[PDB]
């Protein structure tokens, strides 16, 4: 259970299935609003395969319930996210994450 | 009276059908003196960047006088304050364009008044300790037969082109780069051994106007009588006896986000509350969140918050207990005005007050100073050197935002449109939260 | 080198964390408001991202006695709804703002701010309410019981490649609900000019103009001359000249030809008020017998000295 707030509507019916690549442009921030990641910044659309346990499970499950052109404001749970270990340097221990993700293309 | 289309005061409506009521008593007056009864009746400062403070040579710039009132134009040392007003110390070396005098620790006449649509001009020798102005091509003279207006200064850290405005005045200053808009340089200047600010620069010189919004600052040793004394429970004393001690809004530095309380000690009119990170409301009064619900049909629409500036009034130990949410105790009495609404906000400890007596305020179930820093077992309270006792001060200058927006405006439907994205480079101090670029 | 990065870095609390954001400018159509009023906008451009960050466009009202409009560099990120003197709305995912805190109101579309949308905002006169609508659909309007001081006016802000059209008259689409459009607060003498929301800039290559601060609704203050009692020597003297003042209401009406009638009907020549001042009571000549009293007290009480000198008649 992660909070998926839709922002813009896409087309809804063509959703990403299991076993495809996901072209996502995404910008992540902490709960406090401080920005720790982007993809508009580095200017490369992100890509990953569903199910291969590459991206974190909150990002994966929230990218599952979208479609083409739809953008979402995921509010991911820290226990589904990096957890109490967090990440040494970027993410503090047990902080909620706010992703603004947007799909562009699939496979 | 409903749907009244004339629901405006006297200042704007059609008084020509009321001129039958005006001229009724303009001709009825002729029935009085034919009978024998007659009748018989704020100040903003403008300056350039401190890094341009030239300390050598012969320099000149000009000012255009547009409208009426305060036109004060001169050259000041880099230590001049915009918290005060111009001229009334040894720092500012300025000329009063109106009232025909010159300001340096006082008043003494010089030249004349301006005209509407003028070009003043001011020239400064830095090697030589003289300073001669001009006006509209004419050099300005003193009462003592001298164009050498300001003499015998001290060459410290150079002198910046300053200015001042009043209430409804419009100004125009030119720091060079615009030789085609030099209206009196060709007769005075290059033929007098001077230089504009056009001599080298390729950039647009940044201006530092004063700031309307008061945002707080450290408590220095700079007041007639204000001295917080850092003491070891572990209070912070005071003393504020002067001739002008109306209102100073005090606050600590570090906030509490979203278990401990906070004690003051007063003899008497003096408020105690909590400031959220935007409080630039200077007022000698009592004034000011209130947004409802929305449940997709309405039907509840009650409230969200209570805080937006929290209110209270031998020993008055009024106490802002926190968390959870906010409440107040007063000398043991848990009084009314429970301000128990804050979702995830930051709250500054705060005191708004007058000054009657010296040694009047203090500060600090355990105590408080765990909940700020990172170590939080910390049940023995402890003061720290980062804990400051800020005072809300009035005017610290701002930068000028050298390129703004390339907007256009239309009327037929009122199209307003810009297409050129500019960007800041903003850094915000995390614990005294405010965004500076 | 790992150890500093694990401890000092990720707290974002000891150092001076930084960012960059887009410049924000606000515009208002020189209106003021000291029943319920109603203004519109039609947003005709979208641009969700023309930066390495999101773009914003907020609509709403403001006040005027407080928060000098400093762009970005003052309070947080500049703009609309970021202070207490600002009550704003509008987003893709239309969650609103008030005092730089976002709250999350709903509507069963969750539209963008596209090229083909219209806002529907309102403000109550003599009531503290502001309610919005998207395409007429209720957004569950929110703002109740904030400050009533100064004057209220729409200060829409933007930072994108976005064009918008003030539907303010040149109305194209608006519901009417309640009663006022903002084309009526521009009725008597003022025009429809749009400025840069208190304008401390005049972006010119040669010299920006400079400014002074400000200098400053149908409930004015009248003048009162009741408690300056006339002497009974000048009281009859006024009614001597009022005896030859109500005949002037015949003198400009003996040319008009609306003669006497026992009923009161001016549009068909019935007029019971041709008899002079002291002979008619304060019933139908009350408009010309009580009229001369208090309007002549202040004739000798507003400084205009007319002493008891010659013969009033």
């Amino acid at each position: 259970g992660v909070e998926i707030e839709t922002i813009s509507p896409g087309d809804g019916r063509t959703f990403p299935k299991k076993g495809q690549t996901c072209v996502v442009h995404y910008t992540g921030m902490l709960q406090n609003g401080k920005k720790f990641d982007s993809s508009r910044d580095r200017n490369k659309p992100f890509k990953f395969r569903i199910g291969k346990q590459e991206v974190i499970k909150g990002f994966e499950e929230g990218a599952a319930q979208m479609s083409l052109g739809q953008r979402a404001k995921l509010t991911c749970t820290p226990d589904v996210a990096y957890g109490a270990t967090g990440h040494p340097g970027v993410i503090p221990p047990n902080a909620t994450l706010i992703f603004d993700v947007e799909l562009l293309n699939l496979e | 009276q409903r749907r009244n289309p004339r629901l405006v005061p006297y200042a704007l409506l059609d008084d020509r059908t009321k001129k039958s009521n005006k001229d009724s008593l303009r001709e009825a007056v002729r029935t009085l003196l034919g009978y024998g009864y007659n009748l018989e009746a704020r100040f903003r400062i403008f300056r350039a960047e401190k890094t341009y403070a030239v300390k050598a040579g012969r320099w000149y710039f000009e000012f255009e006088a547009v409208t009426a009132g305060d036109m004060r134009v001169g050259w000041s040392r880099p230590g001049c304050q915009p918290d005060q007003e111009l001229g009334s110390d040894e720092r500012a070396f300025a000329f009063d364009g109106f009232k025909a005098q010159r300001w340096h620790q006082g008043n003494e006449h010089y030249g004349r008044s301006w005209q509407a649509g003028d070009v003043v001009g001011c020239m400064v020798d830095m090697t030589e300790h003289t300073m001669m102005f001009t006006l509209n091509g004419e050099i300005l003279l003193d009462d003592s037969g001298s164009e050498l207006a300001f003499k015998d200064f001290d060459v410290g850290d150079g002198f910046i082109p300053v200015c001042s405005l009043g209430v409804a005045q419009v100004g125009r200053m030119n720091f060079g780069k615009d030789v085609s808009t030099l209206k009196y340089f060709t007769i005075c200047g290059l033929q007098e051994g001077y230089e504009p600010f056009a001599v080298n620069t390729n950039r647009d010189i940044t201006m530092w106007l004063s700031k309307r919004l008061p945002q707080f600052l450290q408590v220095p040793s700079s007041h007639e009588h204000i001295e917080v004394t850092r003491i070891d429970v572990t209070q912070k004393s005071f003393g504020s006896q002067n001739s002008s001690t109306d209102i100073m809004f005090y606050r600590l530095s570090m906030p509490i986000e979203c278990t401990y309380y906070y004690s003051v000690r007063i003899f008497p009119n003096v408020w105690v509350g909590w400031i959220t990170s935007d409080f630039h409301q200077y007022d000698t009064a009592f004034d000011l969140v209130t947004v409802t619900l929305g449940d997709e049909k309405g039907k509840v629409h009650e409230s969200i918050k209570r805080s937006n500036y929290m209110v209270c009034a031998n020993n008055g130990l009024e106490i802002g207990c926190v968390v959870g949410l906010l409440t107040f105790t007063a000398n043991g009495k848990d009084l009314s005005t429970y301000y128990q609404v804050e979702p995830s906000t930051k709250l500054f400890p705060a005191v708004f007050a007058q000054a009657t007596s010296p040694n009047v305020f203090q500060f600090e179930a355990g105590l408080f100073k765990s909940e700020h820093k990172n170590p939080v077992p910390q049940c023995p309270p402890r003061l720290h050197v980062q804990f400051l006792s800020h005072v809300l001060w009035s005017r610290m200058p701002n930068q000028f935002l050298k390129v703004d927006v390339s907007r256009i405006s239309e009327r037929q439907g009122w199209l307003v449109q810009c297409l050129e994205p500019l960007q800041f480079m903003s850094l915000h101090i995390p614990e005294e939260n405010r965004s500076v670029d | 080198q790992h150890l500093i990065c694990d401890n000092l870095l990720p707290g974002r609390d000891l150092l001076l964390q930084t960012r960059l954001v887009n410049h924000v400018s606000s515009m208002r159509p020189n209106i003021f408001l000291g029943k319920k009023w109603y203004y519109e906008l039609m947003v005709d451009h979208t641009e969700p991202f023309v930066t390495a960050e999101a773009t914003h466009l907020r609509v709403g009202w403001a006040s005027t006695e407080g928060y000098s409009p400093y762009p970005g560099g003052g309070e947080e990120w500049g703009g609309n709804g970021v202070g207490d003197d600002l009550f704003s709305y509008g987003f893709d995912g239309l969650h609103l703002w008030s005092g730089c805190i976002a709250r999350t109101v709903s509507s069963p579309n969750q539209h963008l701010l596209r090229t083909d949308d219209v806002i529907s905002c309102c403000l109550d006169l003599s009531a503290p309410s502001i309610s919005f609508r998207i395409n007429g659909q209720p957004v569950q309007g929110m703002f109740e019981n904030f400050n009533i001081d100064g004057l209220f006016f729409p200060v829409v802000s933007f930072s994108a490649g976005i064009k918008v059209r003030f539907l303010l008259g040149e109305f194209k689409f608006l519901p009417p609900p309640g009663y006022a459009p903002c084309y009526e607060a521009v009725l008597p003498k003022e025009k429809l000019k749009v400025e840069h929301s208190r304008e401390y800039k005049q972006e010119r290559t040669y010299t920006r103009d400079l400014l002074g601060p400000t200098v400053s609704a149908f409930t004015p203050i009248p003048v009162d001359t009741s408690q300056i009692v006339l002497p009974p020597h000048l009281e009859r003297i006024r009614e001597k000249l009022a005896e030859n003042i109500h005949e002037l209401w015949v003198m400009n009406k003996i040319e008009l030809g609306w003669q006497y009638g026992p009923v009161r009907d001016d549009n068909k020549r019935q007029h019971p008020c041709l008899v002079e001042f002291s002979k008619l009571p304060e019933q139908e000549r009350n408009y010309n017998l009580q009229m001369s009293l208090e309007t002549l007290k202040t004739l000798l009480a507003l400084g205009c000295h007319v002493g008891i000198s010659d013969e009033h008649a």
